[PDB]
């Protein structure tokens, strides 16, 4: 339970920087 | 309306090389109490009544190794004052003492908040927002729970930390051996934003000077600022691709960053803090319950951890006699924890 | 040869110190370069020549 | 040791290695008298 | 601009210096003086190369007892002598 | 000693004397 | 255009979401490789001999560790500056017990970094800035050099490299205080002062910044609307926060000029963890932190015992204790 | 008598930067020399 | 004052030396200048050093860097680098102080005296940076030169003497190299060695045979490219390949100083023939290995079988196998067993350590050698307190192979800083925005948004 716990954080951040990535809000200028 | 307050208002407020306030009348003395304190024991004042260490140019030290040391275990929390029942008026037996450490630690702390102050009342008369007195909680936060709260949970003032280089490293070291306080997530979020901190600072600095835009015919092109242009005068909009590029993510918002800039390094020592008041009540992060089990059952499982709690068993056996004079503590040599040779 | 050894290895020294003074001066002064001109090539011959004496010298003392 | 000959100059010898640096901060003595122009 | 006179001009004039040309050696050897004649250890209680230890003595002077430790100490400095 | 510290001095004021020859005399600094 | 020449377009464009270039070639797929391997060794490598001594360490989660103890596990003594790659094991299992994956990620790492460091350069010149921002990351860059590469070469093993993993990490401090007072060389000091200076002035830049914003948005929103990207106009009043900061200390001690304060913020992180860095790679060649270790001596010879002395007992309290099975004469000579 | 630029900047930083080497100088001198020398 | 204020030159004082990048004259001063600077701290460190030493004391004892330099080339060293004559180093270090005088006088007078630029007073000395072909002349007389002084070591180790041999049959000597190593496959093999362990790339190097036959190929090449530079211009390809500015040469010396520099560091951390422990002291493996020797010795004076006496860990306390199954010493040192050293080699057979050896050839001189390796191992603090880091004041040692590979180490890093620093700045230069991102034609605003 517990290292599965860990992994599944990480994978979790793994996931988070792919969608911070590709699906950020984009930056428009004015 | 016209009275004496508003008189000295206006004398403490005047736009000075030096400016001084309200706020002065607590920060100078104070400020210049602590580190005149320090000086002064650090050039001839010992810590051998106390400690039995020499810690003064006096004596033979040199800057690394001066200190003004913490009084003797036996004082207890004691104030230490001048006037006090223990030096009962005798500034020779007061530094002999130790007074000279609540000296510079009291006066210190009553300085810090004369500093934020001054912040506080600066921020109001130049009508900015007061971000930067915000900001230095968290060295006041820090000051306050290793100088006084961490001491104040222990015996006496003696565990704190001493005014001193290698003083301070003894510090360090004591905390790994006796606290294992690596191993605190609340200290390792210090670090984070300490180091994250440190990052930032070199990033933006460096995103900065190298998006600058060409204001001028020179190739030094600090010249081409003008304190009071308009623009800005490095291209966000270059800066932002780069990293978007580089890194996958970057700023897009000043204010964002610059807020950033603030909370990263403020939220790590604050934390650091909360770790140290856990200290001073010996609530440490010490130990893994799972791993101590497991490692007495079985004699071959070894980890990191276990490597570390050996480390530190030795830093206690073997720093503890002199680092403690007050317990009188007597090791004989085949006590000792040692390992194979060494 | 020791006398002459040891005064002209002073030599040496005291000529090495003006030169180190005095050539720099020379060049970045305004007036007087044609009067100092001949004294630097005057002071490097000199010192030139003193180099060899206590290079020969050495072994006369040694 | 220097040949004893040369002994005298020992004084002399013990503070040659550092002129090197001497003309670093000569840069700078060079620089405030122009007024780092 | 604050009203002071510029540092600059302060420290490149001759008053300045005809002033500090003596004040400033004077402070110096004051300091020089109050470590010299032995002053500094008699204000501060530091103990001379001679003083730390009692010939045959190898304990430190450690003061145990708060309200006593001004005594502590005095008595520690008897056994030197 | 002494013979060291006044080496150190001719040697270290040499420098500076030259900057200073020059300034005086307006030579090209 | 023919496929070398629309290859070379596509690497180097400028309009790739993530940037490639030639260093990004070598840069990909190293940083993978050393991902991969790390990821699966931290979740379930067996004990590693680290020591040479026979004696396995255990640094994965699926081996009895979490988050804090765990580690990928440095290559073993017997090896020392050896290369070992997979190739050199006689089976995967071998490999594994001598700390091979060490050495695997290790390596990709180092020559991915480096690249990340050249790619820097690349897209600065790609898209026409000035290019010291790879100069900056040669800080922390030169670091993971000093603490993967450069210590052990000079102790003559990848067994004393610093561990992946978190404990792994403070044994490598601690073992590295014992055999180095590393705590007393100034190089360490300078790093010190290098990054707890850039957090103060991080914390300082930030809260003078956010002092002189400028008022453009109401109480019911966050101040960070009063800023549109790329806007032209800057966003807060540098004369305020010079006037606030000039007042603080004193006026010349405060920046008026940004291009000299961002120049600053710069340089002192990075001079001062460049210091680091060289302090960790030239105590590898054991020149090390100062040394006071009873330099106070009374009248008749007695040692009288200063701070110096007792950091001493507590780095010889780490000496005696470390690696205890792993010495069997007197003298730690790396 | 007090008119400030009698006496060049430039002069009075090399001078006080000299000083401060001697003084630093013998600091260091001390550290090889009696009170802490470890002899 | 041509060009020496920011207004004119666009260079603050602080990069004041860039206000030279196009003066020719001036530059050659500085350049002459600086070589008179290191030809002087040769020569009057030398002479530093030779006051300072005592002939009977190891020179490692004395923070000797330059006499041991001297003595490696065979210069005042008779039998185990025995101190037999200091007047070379004399020699050396006065004619390097005279000559330095000669080249600070042209550096001064070029630098604030002669033709600030070159090339109106002359088409040979002047040169523009972009003119391809002048560089590469130039850069061609240097690649002779250099050939020559790699072939005058080998004049030196052949013709005029000899170099000390550490390796020398019946103990280290110095000895005249009559059969320099030719052979192509030998010498070009140590260029394609690994630089890991057990391999060491060129820093292998265990014979004088090889270094000077090394040195032989060197010179040839260096003499054959200096002429082939000099008898052509740069390539198409070559032309497409580089920045052609003297920012931009600078760079890429400062990429080949700093790869020179790491490179020195590991020669004198790990190699003892063109840095004989004899002077620069035992290495860090050798020590290592030292100690491992010592403590079989005494034991097995006392009766222990060492060939037989298992370690608390199981691994052989003295000995036991490496990976390949060579027989090595134990303990911590079995990561050293890819030391070689004159002192150990008797004992070596072809399996590796010799028990046999071990048990009957022990000589008193390798018990003695081991022991002053031991206890003088490459450790000690920054004000020179010898030994490990808790070791008391007593001992005034810090070996000079520490001084030399740290202070090697932070030159190449920073040379290496220096190098991504000029190499970033010289291209930005060529490009035109070293100075900034016109705001008018900022190359972002005209590509496609990422998103
Ligand atoms: C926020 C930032 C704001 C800006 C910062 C401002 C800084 C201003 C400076 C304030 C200085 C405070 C000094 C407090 C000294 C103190 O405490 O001194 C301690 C004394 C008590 O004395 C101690 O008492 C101990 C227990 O004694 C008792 O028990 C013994 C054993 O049985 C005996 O019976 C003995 O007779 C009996 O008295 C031992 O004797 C100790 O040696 C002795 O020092 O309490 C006291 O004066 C008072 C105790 C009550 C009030 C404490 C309020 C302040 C401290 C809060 C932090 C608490 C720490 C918790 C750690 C987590
Ligand atoms: C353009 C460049 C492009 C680069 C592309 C990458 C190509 C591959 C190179 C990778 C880096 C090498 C890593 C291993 C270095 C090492 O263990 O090097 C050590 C070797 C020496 O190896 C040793 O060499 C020894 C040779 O001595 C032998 O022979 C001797 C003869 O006297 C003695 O007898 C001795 O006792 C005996 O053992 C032995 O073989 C040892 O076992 C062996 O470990 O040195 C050497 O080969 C030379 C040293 C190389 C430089 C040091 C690396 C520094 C880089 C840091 C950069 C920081 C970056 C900052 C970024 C910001
Ligand atoms: C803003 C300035 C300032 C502040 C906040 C402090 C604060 C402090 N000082 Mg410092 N100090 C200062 C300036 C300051 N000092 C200056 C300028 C000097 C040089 C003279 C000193 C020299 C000094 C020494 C030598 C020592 C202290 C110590 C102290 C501590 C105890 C003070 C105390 O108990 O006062 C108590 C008094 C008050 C709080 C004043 C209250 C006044 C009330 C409101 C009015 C009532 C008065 C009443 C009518 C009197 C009648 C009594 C009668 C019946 C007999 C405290 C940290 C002691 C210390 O640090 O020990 C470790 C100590 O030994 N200080
Ligand atoms: C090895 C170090 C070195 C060398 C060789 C040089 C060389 C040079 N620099 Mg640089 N520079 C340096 C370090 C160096 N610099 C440093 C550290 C800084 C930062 C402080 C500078 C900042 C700097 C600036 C801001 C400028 C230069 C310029 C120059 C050139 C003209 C100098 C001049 O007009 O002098 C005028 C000075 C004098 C006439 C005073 C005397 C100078 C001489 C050389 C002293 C010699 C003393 C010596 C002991 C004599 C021995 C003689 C004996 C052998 C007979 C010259 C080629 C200038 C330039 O580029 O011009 C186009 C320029 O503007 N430099
Ligand atoms: C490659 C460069 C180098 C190396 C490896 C050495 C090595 C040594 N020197 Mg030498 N020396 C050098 C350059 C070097 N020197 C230079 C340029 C000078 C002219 C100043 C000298 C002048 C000199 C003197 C006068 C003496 C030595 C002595 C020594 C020994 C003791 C060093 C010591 O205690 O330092 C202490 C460490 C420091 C001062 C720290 C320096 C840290 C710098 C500031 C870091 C800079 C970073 C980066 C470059 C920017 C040691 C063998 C001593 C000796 O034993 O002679 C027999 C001695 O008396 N050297
Ligand atoms: C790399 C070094 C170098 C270079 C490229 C130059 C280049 C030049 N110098 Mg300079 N100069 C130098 C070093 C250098 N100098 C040194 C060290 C000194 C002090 C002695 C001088 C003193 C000097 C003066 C006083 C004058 C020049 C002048 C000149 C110009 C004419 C040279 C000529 O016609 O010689 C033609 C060739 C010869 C006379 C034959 C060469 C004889 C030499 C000694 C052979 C040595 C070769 C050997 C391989 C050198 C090894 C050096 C190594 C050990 C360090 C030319 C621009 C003149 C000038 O600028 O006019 C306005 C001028 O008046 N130079
Ligand atoms: C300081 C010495 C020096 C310098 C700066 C140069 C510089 C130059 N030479 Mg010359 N050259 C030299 C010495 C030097 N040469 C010598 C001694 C010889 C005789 C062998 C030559 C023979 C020579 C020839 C025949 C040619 C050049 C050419 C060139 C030009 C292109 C070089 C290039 O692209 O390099 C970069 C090298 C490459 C792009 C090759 C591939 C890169 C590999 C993968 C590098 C791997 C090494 C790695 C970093 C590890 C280091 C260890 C390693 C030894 C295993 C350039 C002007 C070319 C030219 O235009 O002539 C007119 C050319 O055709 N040179
Ligand atoms: C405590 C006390 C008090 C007070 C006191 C005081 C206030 C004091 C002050 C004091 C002081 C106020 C002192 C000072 C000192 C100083 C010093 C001792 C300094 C030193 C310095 C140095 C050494 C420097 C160096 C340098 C430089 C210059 C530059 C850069 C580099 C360097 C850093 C190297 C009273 C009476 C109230 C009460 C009782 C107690
Ligand atoms: C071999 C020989 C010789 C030679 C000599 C020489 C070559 C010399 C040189 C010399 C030199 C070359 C010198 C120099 C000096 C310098 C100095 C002494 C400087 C100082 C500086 C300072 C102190 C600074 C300060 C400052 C400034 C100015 C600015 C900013 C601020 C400051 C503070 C940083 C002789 C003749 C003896 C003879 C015998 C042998
Ligand atoms: C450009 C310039 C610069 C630089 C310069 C330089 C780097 C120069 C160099 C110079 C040099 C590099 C010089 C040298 C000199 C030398 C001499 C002057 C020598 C002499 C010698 C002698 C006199 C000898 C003696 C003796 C003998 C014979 C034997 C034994 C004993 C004795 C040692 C006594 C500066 C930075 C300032 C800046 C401005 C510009
Ligand atoms: C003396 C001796 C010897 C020998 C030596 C030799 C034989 C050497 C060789 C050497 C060599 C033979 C070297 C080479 C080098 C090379 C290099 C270092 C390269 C570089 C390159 C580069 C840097 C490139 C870059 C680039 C690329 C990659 C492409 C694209 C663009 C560019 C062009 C930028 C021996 C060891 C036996 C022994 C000891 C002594
Ligand atoms: C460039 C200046 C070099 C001066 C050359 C001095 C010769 S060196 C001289 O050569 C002799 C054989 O001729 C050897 O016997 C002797 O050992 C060696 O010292
Ligand atoms: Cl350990
Ligand atoms: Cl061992
Ligand atoms: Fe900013
Ligand atoms: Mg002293």
């Amino acid at each position: 339970m517990e290292t599965i716990t860990y992994v599944f954080i990480f994978a979790c951040i793994i996931a988070l920087f792919f969608f911070a990535i590709f699906f950020r809000e984009p930056p428009r200028i004015t | 309306e016209r009275g004496w307050f508003d008189i000295l208002d206006d004398w403490l407020k005047r736009d000075r090389f030096v400016f001084v306030g309200w706020s002065g009348i607590l920060l100078f003395p104070c400020a210049y109490l602590a580190l005149g304190g320090w000086l002064t024991g650090t050039t001839f004042v010992t810590s051998w009544y106390t400690h039995g260490l020499a810690s003064s140019y006096l004596e033979g030290c040199n800057f690394l190794t001066v200190a003004v040391s913490t009084p003797a275990n036996s004082m207890g929390h004691s104030l230490l004052l001048l006037w006090g029942p223990e030096a009962q008026g005798d500034f020779t037996r007061w530094c002999q003492l130790g007074g000279l450490w609540t000296f510079i630690a009291l006066h210190g702390a009553f300085g810090l908040i004369g500093f934020m102050l001054r912040q506080f009342e600066i921020a109001r008369l130049v009508g900015v927002r007061p971000y930067n007195a915000i900001a230095f909680s968290a060295p006041i936060a820090v000051f306050v729970s290793v100088f006084l709260i961490y001491p104040l949970g222990q015996s006496s003032w003696f565990f704190a930390p001493s005014f001193g280089v290698a003083a301070i490293f003894r510090f360090l070291l004591f905390f790994q051996g006796f606290h294992n306080w690596t191993l605190n997530p609340f200290h390792m979020m210090g670090v984070a934003g300490v180091l994250g901190g440190a990052l930032l600072c070199a990033i933006h600095g460096a995103t900065v000077e190298n998006t600058l835009f060409q204001d001028g015919e020179g190739a030094s092109t600090f010249r081409a600022f003008n304190p009071t242009q308009a623009e800005e005068t490095y291209s966000m909009v270059t800066a932002n691709r780069f990293w978007s590029q580089i890194f996958g993510i970057a700023f897009s918002n000043k204010r964002w960053l610059h807020f950033f800039m603030l909370f990263v390094p403020v939220t790590g020592l604050w934390m650091s803090a909360i770790g140290v008041v856990g200290l001073a009540l010996n609530l440490r992060s010490y130990d893994f319950i799972s791993q101590e089990i497991r490692a007495a059952e079985d004699p071959e499982f070894e980890t990191f951890y276990t490597k570390n709690l050996l480390l530190n068993e030795g830093i206690r056996a073997w720093m503890a006699p002199q680092d403690q004079p007050h317990e009188n503590f007597v090791f004989p040599e085949e006590v000792l924890p040692r390992g194979n040779a060494l | 040869m020791t006398i002459l050894f040891q005064l002209a290895l002073a030599a040496l020294v005291i000529l090495s110190f003006v030169m180190v003074i005095g050539v720099p001066v020379a060049y970045a002064s305004p007036q007087d370069w044609d009067r100092s001109k001949q004294l630097i090539f005057l002071g490097s011959g000199l010192w030139i020549a003193l180099v060899l004496v206590v290079g020969v010298l050495n072994f006369f003392v040694v | 040791k220097l040949p004893e000959a040369y002994a005298i100059f020992d004084p002399l010898v013990d503070v040659l290695p550092v002129i090197p640096v001497l003309f670093l901060a000569l840069a700078f003595v060079w620089q405030a008298a122009v007024g780092f122009r | 601009t604050t009203g002071e006179r510029p540092f600059s001009d302060i420290i490149t004039s001759v008053r300045y210096w005809v002033i500090h040309s003596i004040t400033i050696p004077a402070l110096f050897i004051a300091g020089w003086l109050f470590v010299s004649t032995g002053l500094a250890y008699d204000v501060f209680g530091t103990p001379r190369p001679d003083s730390y230890y009692a010939q045959e003595q190898r304990s430190i002077p450690l003061v145990t007892d708060r309200f006593e430790a001004k005594q502590q100490v005095e008595t520690f400095l008897e056994q030197l002598k | 000693v002494i013979a060291q510290l006044t080496m150190i001095a001719m040697i270290g004021i040499a420098g500076p004397m030259i900057i200073f020859l020059l300034a005086v005399r307006r030579g090209n600094l | 255009a023919n496929l070398w020449e629309r290859f070379c377009n596509w690497v180097t464009s400028t309009d790739n979401r993530l940037y490639v270039g030639w260093f990004g070639v070598i840069m990909i797929p190293t940083l993978l490789a050393a991902t991969i391997c790390f990821v699966i060794a931290f979740i379930a490598a067996p004990p590693v001999d680290i020591d040479g001594i026979r004696e396995p360490v255990s640094g994965s989660l699926l081996y009895g560790n979490n988050i804090i103890t765990g580690a990928v596990v440095p290559s073993s003594n017997a090896i020392g500056l050896h290369f070992y790659p997979i190739w050199e094991a006689a089976s995967l299992d071998e490999w594994l017990y001598n700390g091979g994956p060490y050495q695997l990620i290790i390596f990709h790492f180092l020559l991915g970094a480096s690249c990340y460091m050249g790619r820097q350069w690349e897209l600065s010149y790609r898209l026409g800035m000035r290019p010291w921002i790879c100069v900056a990351y040669s800080a922390p860059l030169a670091s993971a050099f000093a603490v993967f590469l450069i210590y052990p070469i000079g102790q003559g093993s990848f067994s004393d490299g610093m561990p992946l993993g978190i404990s792994g990490t403070f044994n490598f401090m601690i073992v590295f205080q014992a055999e180095h007072n590393i705590l007393m060389h100034p190089f360490h000091q300078l790093g010190v002062a290098g990054v707890f200076g850039g957090a103060l002035f991080c914390a300082m830049h930030g809260s003078l910044v956010t002092s002189s914003l400028i008022r453009e948005t109401t109480e019911t929103e966050s101040a960070n609307y009063g800023y549109k990207f790329g806007q032209e106009e800057e966003t807060y009043n540098i004369v305020a926060a010079h006037g606030y900061f000039g007042r603080l200390i004193f006026q010349y001690a405060s920046f008026n000029n940004s291009r000299s304060l961002h120049f600053f913020l710069a340089a002192w992180p990075v001079v001062g963890v460049w210091f680091a860095a060289l302090g960790i790679s030239t105590m590898a060649f054991n020149l090390n932190g100062f040394n006071f270790n009873h330099s106070v001596i009374d009248a008749k010879g007695n040692v009288i015992n200063t701070w110096a002395d007792i950091i001493n007992r507590a780095n010889l309290g780490m000496e005696v204790m470390h690696e205890r099975n792993a010495h069997n004469f007197p003298l730690d000579l790396a | 008598e007090s008119e400030g630029g009698r006496i060049p900047l430039w002069i009075v930083a090399t001078v006080a930067g000299m000083g401060v080497i001697v003084i630093v100088g013998l600091f260091f001198y001390g550290a090889y020399a009696g009170l802490g020398s470890s002899l | 004052a041509t060009n020496r204020d920011q207004e004119s030159s666009g260079f603050a004082w602080w990069a004041g030396n860039a206000r030279l990048i196009n003066l020719s004259g001036k530059l050659l001063g500085a350049h002459v200048a600086h070589a008179g600077l290191i030809v002087f701290w040769a020569g009057a460190m030398t002479l530093f050093e030779l006051a300072h030493f005592i002939p009977e004391k190891p020179m490692y004892e004395q923070g000797l860097i330059l006499i041991p330099h001297i003595a490696t080339l065979g210069w005042g060293v008779g039998p185990g680098g025995e101190v037999v004559d200091t007047f070379p180093f004399f020699v050396v270090g006065v004619v390097h102080l005279i000559s330095s005088a000669v080249l600070g006088f042209g550096g001064v007078y070029h630098a604030i005296r002669g033709p600030e630029t070159l090339e109106e007073y002359s088409s040979f000395f002047g040169y523009d940076w972009k003119d391809k072909n002048k560089m590469t002349t130039i850069l061609g007389f240097h690649l002779i030169v250099l050939g020559i002084g790699a072939l005058l070591l080998v004049a030196k180790a052949m013709f005029f003497g000899g170099l000390y041999d550490t390796w020398a049959p019946g103990g280290g000597d110095v000895r005249v190299i009559t059969n320099p190593t030719l052979d192509p496959r030998v010498i070009f093999g140590y260029l394609l060695k690994s630089p890991f362990g057990g391999e060491g790339w060129i820093v292998s190097v265990n014979n004088l045979e090889d270094v000077v036959g090394g040195h032989i190929w060197i010179g040839l090449i260096c003499i054959a490219g200096g002429i082939w530079h000099i008898l052509t211009t740069p390539f198409g390809w070559a032309r497409r390949a580089f920045i052609w500015s003297g920012e931009a040469y600078l760079s890429y010396s400062l990429g080949a100083l700093s790869m020179m520099g790491f490179i020195a560091t590991c020669f004198v951390w790990f190699n003892n023939t063109v840095y004989p422990s004899e002077f620069y002291g035992p290495t860090g493996p050798e020590a290592s290995q030292a100690q491992a020797m010592t403590f079989l010795i005494r034991d097995q004076k006392l009766g222990a079988n060492v060939g037989s006496a298992q370690g608390p860990t199981g691994l052989g306390k003295y000995l036991m196998r490496s990976p390949t199954g060579e027989i090595i010493f134990g303990g911590e040192t079995m990561r050293f067993w890819d030391f070689r050293g004159p002192w150990l080699e008797p004992l070596r057979g072809p399996n590796g350590l010799d028990l046999n050896k071990i048990k009957n050839d022990i000589q008193p001189w390798q018990e003695r050698r081991a022991a002053e390796y031991m206890t003088h191992a490459p450790l000690g603090s920054l004000n020179s307190v010898g030994g490990v880091a808790t070791e008391i004041n007593s001992v005034n040692f810090v070996s000079p192979r520490s001084w030399l590979a740290t202070s090697h180490f932070v030159l190449a890093f920073f040379f290496l800083v220096g190098h991504l620093w000029h190499a970033g700045r010289a291209r930005a230069a060529a490009a035109g925005f070293e100075k900034g991102i016109d705001r008018e034609s900022e190359p972002v605003l005209s590509m496609p948004s990422l998103d």
